[PDB]
C-alpha cells in the first residue's frame, strides 16, 4: 500500500 | 533551490481538503471512531503523494522513505489538524464534515486526555500567530526529522527546510532576537506534537485489537508498521 | 537576571555525578534493569533539588512542579546520559564505573533499541559539538518545555532560558545565520530525546509489570505518575 | 514523595 504509492502517481 | 522556492514548492505539495461524506448529526462512539479512522486513511493517501513533491525526498532510498513516513504519519495529522483548528478557538477540526467539540471528547474513554493535548497545543500556535508558510515548513520537518548515503540526501534535505523556515521567520520583519526566540517556540512546540501522537498511536492501536475500528488497509499498516 | 546569570545558576544548580558500581559479574537481565533502576532512583532525587534551583521554578504552582517532573523526568535522566557519553562512541556512561557497551543491552529484552536511538542522538549531538553551557539551558528547556498566575509564568521561564541559550550560541561567534541553523539543529534534537523517552518508560513499565526488577517509591511514583 | 522532595527537603 504505503510502498505501491511511493512508487507509482 | 532559494528558501523561498523551496517554501512555495512545499505549498505546492499542500494536500487537498478532505471531507469523509457524513451527513451533519450528532457524534456518538462508534460513529466519531468511524469517521477520526476513516478520515486518517484517506489523508494518509494524500500525505504519501505530498511527502513525493517535497524536493529530494523521492530521491532517498526506498527504506528511508517508509521509515521516514511508518513513524511520523500521525505527527504529521495531528499537526494539519492544528493549523486547521487555528481559527477557531475550542474547536478540533479534522474536517469539514468532522468538526469535534472537548465535550464530545468525553464519548470515548481516553480521547479526552488527547483532545486537550491537542487543543492546547493549537492555542498556543494560535498566541505565537502561527504563519501558514511556517507551518509547511514545521510539517515538513516533522517528516524529515523523525528518523530515530541517502543518509547525506536526508540531512541535506532537512537542512534545507530548516532553512527555508528561518528565512520566513526573518521575512516577518522583527528583530534578531525575537527571530530566535520565535524559533525556538515554533520547534519546542514539537515535542507536544510528538507526546501527543504518541498517545494517540497508543490510543488507536487499542482500538484496532479490540476491533472497534473498521479495516482500512493503509492505515492499519501505517499502524502495525509503526507500532512494532 | 540576564542570560550569563542564568547561565551561571545551572552551571552551579548541576547535580553532583551519582557513583553507582557496575556489578562483579557479567551483566544479567536482572543485575542490569537493578542497577538501571537504582541508578535513575539515586539521580531523580538529585534532581528534584537542581529543579528548585531553576530561577523562578519554586515560584510556579506546587502542582505545575510535579506535572513538570513527572512528565519529563526521564527525558531528563536520558539528556544527562547523553551528555556524559558525548565523547565516548559506542559508550553510554549511565555513570563512571557503570559504562555500558552498545552489546550488552541483549541481557535485556527490548532495551538494546532504545541503546540505540540513545546512541545516535548522542552522536549528533558529538557531531553538533554540543557545549556544557548548551546542554545546560537546554536541559532546563526540556524541563520546562514539558507542560505536557502560573501558567503565563512558565511561559516566562521557558523564555528566559532559550534566551540564555540564544545567547550562549552568540558568545560562540558564528555568524547570525548560523547562530539560528544551530539553534534549530539543537533543539530539533529535543524529540528524539522525548521520543527515546517514551520508549524508555514503557520499557520500564514492562519489566516491572514482568517481574523483571523491583520498581517502587520514587521511581515508581514518577513512571505511573506519566502513563497517568 | 515526589511532593516530600519538593517540599520537605
Ligand atoms: N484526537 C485524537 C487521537 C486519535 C485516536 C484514535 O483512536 C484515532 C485517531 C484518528 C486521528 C486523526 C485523524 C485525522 C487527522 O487529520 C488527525 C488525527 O486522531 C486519533
Ligand atoms: N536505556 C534505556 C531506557 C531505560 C529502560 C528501563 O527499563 C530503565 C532505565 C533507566 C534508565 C536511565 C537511568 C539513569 C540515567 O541517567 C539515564 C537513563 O534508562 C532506562
Amino acid at each position: 500500500k504505503l510502498v505501491q504509492l511511493l512508487t507509482t502517481t | 533551490l532559494s528558501p523561498e522556492q523551496l517554501v512555495l514548492t512545499l505549498l505546492e505539495a499542500e494536500p487537498p481538503h478532505v471531507l469523509i461524506s457524513r451527513p451533519s448529526a450528532p457524534f456518538t462512539e462508534a460513529s466519531m471512531m468511524m469517521s477520526l479512522t476513516k478520515l486518517a486513511d484517506k489523508e494518509l493517501v494524500h500525505m504519501i503523494s505530498w511527502a513525493k513533491k517535497i524536493p529530494g525526498f523521492v530521491e532517498l532510498s526506498l527504506f528511508d522513505q517508509v521509515r521516514l513516513l511508518e513513524s511520523c504519519w500521525m505527527e504529521v495529522l495531528m499537526m494539519g489538524l492544528m493549523w486547521r483548528s487555528i481559527d477557531h478557538p475550542g474547536k478540533l477540526i479534522f474536517a469539514p464534515d468532522l468538526v469535534l467539540d472537548r465535550d464530545e471528547g468525553k464519548c470515548v474513554e481516553g480521547i479526552l486526555e488527547i483532545f486537550d493535548m491537542l487543543l492546547a497545543t493549537t492555542s498556543r500556535f494560535r498566541e505565537l500567530k502561527l504563519q501558514h508558510k511556517e507551518y509547511l515548513c514545521v510539517k515538513a520537518m516533522i517528516l524529515l526529522n523523525s528518523s530515530m548515503d541517502s543518509s547525506r540526501k536526508l540531512a541535506h534535505l532537512l537542512n534545507a527546510v530548516t532553512d527555508a523556515l528561518v528565512w520566513v521567520i526573518a521575512k516577518s520583519g522583527i528583530s534578531s532576537q525575537q527571530q530566535s526566540m520565535r524559533l525556538a517556540n515554533l520547534l519546542m512546540l514539537l515535542s507536544h506534537v510528538r507526546h501527543a501522537s504518541n498517545k494517540g498511536m497508543e490510543h488507536l492501536l487499542n482500538m484496532k485489537c479490540k476491533n472497534v475500528v473498521p479495516v482500512y488497509d493503509l492505515l492499519l499498516e501505517m499502524l502495525n508498521a509503526h507500532v512494532l
